[PDB]
């Protein structure tokens, strides 16, 4: 139940940030499922936002990404490490070459 | 000699050369007049599309525009296929290993293709318990999460599951007795 | 030239055993082992395969012959605006260039059966050596064809009556040999 | 499937505590010392590249060949095929040229 | 003195450079360094260009439909999308770029 | 001989990961002075940058 359920990057590195500033710590899943955004009607910030927001959870450790006005209404860290945005597609196969190559 | 082209292009490539063997004659027995006046019988064309294929032959030839049209794209053909076998024993006379995964466990300690195991109740097991090396180290955190149990309780049966998964499983042992199951027929 | 009496009785006959070979090759159901489906969707995974040449079947199978003939099927992934491919496809629908080289062979009957209707006017004898060199291009384009398709190692396996489209191009060849050896006396004897 | 293009923002991660939370000082603190200590790469290769256990790791550099085969070169099949056709195509117009 | 047509002339040094021989010959004061000579372009063209002539018919390329990421602005039988709430979809809707509007 | 020529451009292109550089004196090497990639060296101190 505690935090030994959960496997993964941020996992990982929550369990090395509160080993590391030794706090007691717990793993829980946003009820929602989303990352979390203010909607547009009610201003309510849904996902793990909203949790850290209305006091739902302590701390957001996650792939939820920086952005400016999620600055707004939570504290963004030091970053890790960068990435940026990409395209998935089914690769074609490898090319046989050309009849006449 | 035959490994770097395969066996349905040994086998069709006859096919072409027949045809060649047949086409000079065909082109130079349309109305040759005399009778004589056009060489190449059948035998003779066969022999020009030989000498084409296999190269050498210096002492034949046709005079017909449509006989040297078709012996130029049959020698073209043959430059290029002849060549090809030319070429592709590079990629057998170089780089001509089998497969060796792999050195210094390098791979071992990042995948589970293969899976490895030590020796049981042994003293390599307590190595890889508690060497700190990073290799090791997570060489060790696969074998304690690896599932099912990856040590072998005898090297009798560790041999017995390297032989059995065909080397997908690797057995981690010490190299005196490592190496008398080399030195040591069936040594595979 | 030799046996100059018989060569109409020998080409004859080499002409229709040649015919005979070509249409048993063509009708044949199965041609080569490779690996596959037993129909259109035995068919679930794969199964060893028995097709011949317009026809998909399969051999050991949970059935076996209850072979199909085959259909059009596209292609995943691009590549098929290409005229090569498409080409390629629109002939594997239905192979073209055999059931010509029997019509080719055919016609070359009905040239030698020339020689005795409405007998040899002119030159018309030469006909079947044409008809029978573009009946061996027509099979080596059909082989062509089909084994750079199918083959696209195979590990397929291949049976006699695959070989019997090869073999039917070797003799159509010597029947050619044998039409030329024909013609080049009798156009002479026609016209001195 | 596969990544095609590239990045389009210099964009990136970041822990996050609500507003004013009395984490998010020793947060960046941890994650400072973290960096120089080298473990965030330690993770990303934990997390990825360890596990590009697939095949695509390798098999686009490996050495030899399994033969060449047919359809690599069929094309040259082609040229010769066309050049016995236009051998027949001669023979059948010079007979025009010879019965003039 | 020469066994040559033009046709002959076109003839014997295509075959020349395809390395076989043909029953003619220059048989001349400047005719052997004609003939000779070409021998030369062969034996150094083809030899050069017959020797990665496997290599290249095994090439195995991909054809990569796309790699701009604005060619999906280009068309409409590739469809594409964001994660709905998702921090790349209101950025691409936030950020007014061309490009990316 | 023109295989040994056309199979082969990279014969060494120096040092890669500064591998053998770190093993070796014949290349000399440094950072800035007075920089956070001195101080890194000063204390990081994984393998090859100790
Ligand atoms: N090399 S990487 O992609 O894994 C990566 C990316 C980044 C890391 C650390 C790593 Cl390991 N942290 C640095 C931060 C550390 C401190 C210094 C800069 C920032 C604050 N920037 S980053 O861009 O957020
Ligand atoms: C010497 C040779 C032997 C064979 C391979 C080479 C590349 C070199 C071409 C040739 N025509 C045939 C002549
Ligand atoms: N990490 C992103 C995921 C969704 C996206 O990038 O669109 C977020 O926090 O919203
Ligand atoms: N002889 C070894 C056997 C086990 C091992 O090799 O690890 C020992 O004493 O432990």
């Amino acid at each position: 139940e505690g935090n030994e359920r959960y496997e993964g990057y941020c996992v990982d590195l929550a369990a090395e940030i509160a080993k590391h500033c030794g706090f007691k710590y717990k793993l829980t899943i946003v009820g929602d499922g989303k990352y979390g955004a203010r909607d547009a009607d009610t201003k309510i910030w849904n996902g793990m936002v909203g949790e850290l927001v209305y006091g739902k959870a302590d701390i957001a450790i996650a792939p939820l990404t920086i952005t400016l006005v999620r600055e707004e209404v939570i504290d963004f860290s030091k970053p890790f490490m960068s990435l940026g945005i990409s395209i998935m597609i089914k690769k074609p196969q490898k090319s046989k070459p050309g009849v006449f190559s | 000699f035959l490994d770097p082209l395969a066996y349905e292009i040994w086998m069709c490539i006859v096919f072409a050369y027949i045809g060649v063997s047949v086409v000079l004659f065909l082109v130079s027995r349309f109305s040759p007049y005399s009778e004589s006046t056009n060489e190449f019988g059948i035998f003779n064309s066969l022999w020009f599309s030989l000498g084409a294929f296999m190269q050498q032959g210096c002492d034949i030839s046709p005079r017909s525009l449509s006989g040297r049209i078709v012996g130029g794209v049959w020698w073209f053909f043959t430059l290029i296929i002849i060549s090809s076998y030319t070429a592709n024993l590079a990629a057998f006379l170089t780089v001509e290993r089998m497969v060796s995964p792999i050195e210094s466990a390098e791979d071992l300690s990042k995948q589970t293709e293969i899976a490895y195991g030590t020796l049981d109740s042994g003293s390599t097991k307590e190595f890889f318990r508690r060497s700190k090396i990073a290799v090791f180290d997570k060489m060790w955190t696969y074998m304690r999460s690896a599932e099912p149990s990856v040590f072998v309780r005898t090297t009798a049966e560790g041999v017995a599951r390297v032989r059995k998964s065909k080397g997908k499983y690797a057995y981690l042992l010490e190299s005196t007795m490592n190496e008398y199951i080399e030195q040591r027929k069936p040594c595979d | 030239l030799f046996d100059r009496g018989v060569q109409m009785l020998l080409t004859t006959v080499g002409a229709f055993a040649a015919f005979s070979l070509m249409t048993i090759a063509v009708g044949t159901d199965y041609w080569l082992y490779s690996r596959g489906v037993c129909k259109t969707k035995k068919k679930n995974e794969e199964v060893m395969t028995h097709s011949g040449l317009w026809r998909t079947c399969c051999l050991e199978g949970n059935f076996k012959g209850l072979c199909k003939q085959i259909d059009h099927f596209p292609e995943d992934a691009d590549y098929e605006a290409d005229t090569a491919e498409y080409f390629l496809r629109a002939v594997r629908a239905s192979s073209i260039f055999p059931i010509l080289s029997v019509i080719l062979l055919f016609m070359g009957g009905l040239c030698i059966a020339a020689s005795e209707f409405y007998k040899t006017r002119h030159n018309i004898i030469l006909s079947a050596g044409i008809f029978f060199v573009s009946a061996g291009l027509s099979n080596i384009i059909g082989i062509i064809v089909y084994i750079s398709a199918n083959a696209g190692k195979n590990s397929y396996s291949y049976g006699w009556s695959f070989y019997f489209g090869a073999l039917s191009f070797i003799i159509a060849e010597m029947v050619g040999v044998l039409a030329v050896h024909m013609f080049i006396d009798r156009h002479k004897q026609l016209t001195g | 499937t596969m990544k095609v293009g590239g990045n389009l923002d210099s964009k990136g991660y970041g822990i996050a505590t609500p507003k004013g939370s009395s984490l998010g000082t020793p947060v960046n603190l941890a994650v400072l010392k973290l960096s120089e200590q080298g473990v965030l790469d330690k993770l990303k290769n934990k997390w990825w590249y360890d596990k590009g256990e697939c095949g695509a790791k390798d098999s686009g550099s490996k050495e030899k060949t399994s033969a060449l085969s047919l359809s690599n070169v069929a094309g040259v099949f082609y040229i010769l095929v066309g050049g016995l056709g236009l051998a027949m195509l001669v023979a059948l117009i010079e007979f025009c040229y010879k019965s003039r």
